[PDB]
RNA sequence: AGGUUGACCUCGGAUCAGGUAGGAGGACCCGCUGAACUUAAGCAUAUCAAUAAGCGGAGGAAAAGAAACCAACAGGGAUUGCCCUAGUAACGGCGAGUGAAGCGGCAACAGCUCAAAUUUGAAAGCUGGCUUCGGCCCGCGUUGUAAUUUGGAGAGGAUGCUUU
RNA sequence: AAAGCUCCUUCGACGAGUCGAGUAGUUUGGGAAUGCUGCUCAAAAUGGGAGGUAAAUUUCUUCUAAAGCUAAAUACCGGCCA
């Protein structure tokens, strides 16, 4: 960590103390992908298939209308980050299918 | 193989 | 309709182990 | 009754100062219970899997053929969860499995 | 275990297999009674994570409730006071249809205590729930320390007082600045803020 | 300012029971002390520093000692709440000063601690022997282990030869420069990136 | 015998064996539902008021409660309540008016349980019936009852001492 | 038989018609930043929530929801005793 300046204002302000590093808390491990969890998710994905909105998005990505696909994913899911992540995941799915075929 | 945990 | 004394005093086995090996101790602090 | 007799024999061996492994042999049984069989399939221990055709809700076993196909386990769908329960001394078994058998079998 | 697979499959509610199962189950539940006992949970993973155990004294009851808003029981659907600029068709009930379902199941089985409930299916007219109930008078319940808290008289009709999960959600019992008015009880907080405290040496 | 437009008379709270409530609290404290004797009536609390820029000048008692503090003082986290040490698993140690203070606090507590055996006939190695079990004891850890120096000492004397030289340009000029740099940290970085891009384009 | 004999699943019957619910009380408590008089010159925003009335559910307290918190500090550390924050931030026709929270001091303090794991070298768990009080039965349960684990971690190892 | 301490290559499961988005009613000091409910859409895996001015980009800080229990300090025009 960057040492504090000892001043009341400016960059890196604050009372000068020597920061220590801590072992990472196990409550912060959430979000990390587990091997069994990703295995189960892949199996359930190939068993269940796709939702109709995902199929429509896949057709849009296949036609290459990426801006229209992102707008459709935004109006479906609700927010821009979720739309972008879903579109990236469907890029991964389409690339996997194309490299399989 | 897929394992839930390390066993004895 | 109140629970019996034995059913009210039943504890889990993990709790039994914890109370067996770390109970409330009798202590004093010197001045 | 068999378990009670085995426990009495093992208690006799313990009293005489011998381990239970000296008087009891390694068992070989069918494996049952859905969580246990799914764990054995994931650990690739089960040699053969038999799934009942009439489990309600069907979601408990709808993934099991795909899991067996991915793990490379021989599986077969058979008629009768009651028929499997007659094997496992229960009213109903959703799935059974064999991991290993004796040398003569 | 299989329940991990059931959880990940229950997340995908628009897949063909899940939609087919929901359709046939909605048909069955609509031709059954409005409130009827289920012999077993149709969503075992959800029941298990909400607290159901395959032990004597645990009961599952399935219930359907009419979805949508509410209407004031006024004559001819009209009010005779000041104009409110809105109709009675657009009034919203402050509790959930899930909570209404738990109350009706508790009134049907007044000898049990409602533990939790979960969504199983819906259509245009009804929403379908399955409610877990626990028998406080069963010896297997009373001897188990993980559940015998529900045998105490303070847990009589939790669904009627908002002490279930949907009741906590509707009462807004969460920490933080977004729940300043409701985290400790809305009416209690109002009484605390509106009381006039006069001390002796003021 | 003051208004009474609601029905204020239904919820007027008078406090004629203030001396009676003081008597009730003192009776409850005597009963608790008699039940907990010879242990202190309260738990050992760490010294923590108050948040925000207004109150960071002062220290106070916290909820409980951290797991790192207990491990550094050599007290297991299951034994610690059984001998009157409060434990807080939410607090972290971001600097060594707070941990050093609280670890020294825990070591003084463990040094002044008397531990009676679970069975009087069978004392253990970790148990205080009977010939040291007789000593003068305290019954208030908040008084015996209070925040002894809550603020910094406001007055200190140094020699005239040891005067600091001072910030070059003046302290007011230093504050103004720090404020200006904080306000202009971004535009200088953007100008540096633009100059680097121009140099890469026309190198 | 196979046009027979059974096993499950689901749904029923019984003045079956054993239990439980209703009503009262409702000052305080948890919810739902919900006004108007009044105050704004009158008056559909507003105010009274998230009140009165109405309905449901508890206890000696109830409720809340061990952070998907506050913060931006040298960081605090479950909940509740008092003082202060503060008539402040903020909201508000044509304005009458409304109005918190962090920090800080104090009273009191207490932490934990599941689901998501294969016991698999042995459902080790439990309701009920009969007891000679040793146990034996009818069952529940493998669509999962015990032990183990709950993020503060834990599972596996390594290691040598302590504990009941 | 169980239990604690110390160190570690590795593993390290964590709750879905739920979160979230739009809309309507209601509510709030949060009529730019509030909560609740109904309808429609409807997730993800270092992911998600929050960081009181809308949107994008890059960082950072904090926790870990959608399961549950728990005394004390607090209230008390009802009941009983004083």
């Amino acid at each position: 960590p960057v040492e504090r300046t000892g001043l009341i204002r400016g960059l890196n302000k604050g009372h000068k103390t020597t920061r220590r590093v801590l072992k990472e808390r196990p409550s912060r491990r959430k979000g990390a992908q587990s091997k069994r969890t990703q295995f189960v998710r892949s199996l359930i994905r190939e068993v269940a298939g796709l939702a109709p909105y995902e199929r429509r998005v896949i057709e849009l990505l296949r036609n290459g209308k990426d801006k229209r696909a992102r707008k459709f994913s935004k109006k479906k899911l609700g927010t821009f980050g979720r739309a972008k992540r879903k579109c990236e995941e469907l890029q991964r799915i389409i690339a996997e299918s194309r490299r399989a075929h | 193989a897929v394992s839930v945990r390390k066993r004895a | 309709r109140r629970l019996s004394k034995e059913d009210a005093s039943r504890v889990l086995e993990k709790t039994k182990k914890r109370l067996t090996h770390f109970p409330q101790r009798k202590y004093a602090v010197k001045a | 009754q068999e378990k009670k007799e085995r426990l009495l024999r093992e208690a006799t061996a313990i009293k005489e100062g011998k381990k239970k492994e000296d008087v009891s042999k390694k068992p070989y049984t069918v494996k049952y219970g859905l969580n246990h069989v799914v764990g054995l399939i994931e650990n690739k221990k089960a040699s053969l899997v038999l799934i009942a055709n009439d489990v309600d809700p069907i979601e408990l076993v709808v993934f099991l053929p795909a899991l067996c196909r991915k793990m490379g386990i021989p599986y077969a769908i058979i008629k009768g969860k009651a028929r499997l329960g007659t094997l496992v001394h229960k009213k109903t078994a959703a799935v059974v499995a064999i991991t290993e058998v004796r040398s003569e079998d | 275990g299989a329940l991990k697979y059931l959880e990940e499959l229950s997340k995908k509610k628009q897949s063909d297999v899940v939609r087919f199962l929901l359709r046939v189950r909605c048909w069955e539940y609509r031709q059954l009674n409005v409130i009827h006992r289920a012999s077993r949970p149709s969503r075992p993973d959800k029941a298990r994570r909400l607290g159901y155990k395959a032990k004597q004294g645990y009961v599952i009851y399935r219930v359907r409730v009419r979805r949508g808003g509410r209407k004031r029981p006024v004559p001819k659907g009209a009010t005779y006071g000041k104009p409110t600029n809105q109709g009675v068709n657009q009034l919203k009930y402050q509790r959930s249809l899930r909570a209404t379902a738990e109350e009706r199941v508790g009134r049907r089985c007044s000898n049990l205590r409602v533990l939790n409930s979960y969504w199983v299916n819906q259509d245009s007219t009804y929403k379908y729930y399955e409610v877990i109930l626990v028998d406080p008078n069963h010896k297997a319940i009373r001897r188990d320390p993980r559940i015998n808290w529900i045998c105490n008289p303070v847990h009589k009709h939790r669904e009627c007082r908002g002490l279930t999960s949907t009741g906590k959600k509707s009462r807004g019992l969460n920490k933080g600045h977004r729940f300043n008015k409701t985290r400790a009880g809305r009416r209690k907080t109002w009484k605390r803020h509106n009381t006039l405290s006069l001390w002796r040496y003021r | 300012n003051n208004h009474f437009r609601k029905h204020w008379q239904r919820r007027v709270r008078c406090h004629f029971d203030q001396p009676g409530k003081k008597v009730t609290r003192r009776l409850a404290r005597r009963a608790k002390a008699a039940a907990l004797a010879p242990r202190p009536v309260d738990k050992l609390r760490p010294i923590v520093r108050c948040p925000t820029v207004k109150y960071n000048r002062r220290t106070r008692l916290g909820r409980g000692f951290t797991l790192e503090e207990l491990k550094a003082a050599g007290i297991p986290r299951l034994l610690a709440p059984t001998i009157g040490i409060a434990v807080d698993h939410r607090r972290k140690n971001l600097s060594e000063e707070s941990l050093a203070a609280n670890v020294q606090r825990l070591k003084d507590y463990k040094a002044r601690l008397i531990l009676f055996p679970r069975k009087s006939n069978k004392p253990k190695k970790a148990d205080t022997p009977k010939d040291q079990q007789t000593a003068e004891t305290t019954t208030s850890l908040r008084t015996s282990f209070g925040v002894e120096q809550p603020l910094a000492p406001g007055f200190t004397e140094i020699s005239k030869s040891e005067i600091p030289a001072g910030i070059e340009g003046g302290a007011y000029r230093a504050l103004r420069k720090a404020r200006s740099d904080a306000r202009l940290v971004g535009v200088r970085e953007k100008r540096a990136k633009e100059k680097a891009e121009a140099e890469a384009n026309k190198k």
